[PDB]
């Protein structure tokens, strides 16, 4: 019954490695 | 709080690699917000780089504060005080670039 709608998307920036 | 000052969400999450690591709120001055996961003890130099670097930044135009709080290059979330989910701000080093 739901159904999924796009959204709309700004700056995606990525993430590092970790450290630890 | 699971017993006392700690989070009880390791026993769940983690499918990763060592469990889950901890997550940052970056605000950007283009509102821009992004999440890093970096652990506990992570420099937070990376973090501010990350954002610098892949969004065409040059890094001494740029600083990372938590809560107002700058953000030094060896400097983690662990040393800050800081957990997952806490939040960054990005204010102007100096003159853009």
């Amino acid at each position: 019954k739901t159904s999924v709608a796009t959204q709309c998307d700004p700056e995606e920036i990525i993430v590092l490695s970790d450290s630890d | 709080m699971s017993d006392q000052e700690a989070k009880p969400s390791t026993e769940d999450l983690g499918d990763k690699k060592e469990g889950e690591y901890i997550k940052l709120k970056v605000i950007g001055q283009d509102s821009s917000e992004i999440h890093f996961k970096v652990k506990m003890t992570t420099h937070l130099k990376k973090l501010k780089e990350s954002y610098c670097q892949r969004q065409g930044v040059p890094m001494n135009s740029l600083r990372f504060l938590f809560e107002g709080q700058r953000i030094a290059d060896n400097h983690t979330p662990k040393e800050l005080g800081m957990e997952e989910e806490d939040v960054i701000e990005v204010y102007q080093e100096q003159t853009g670039g």
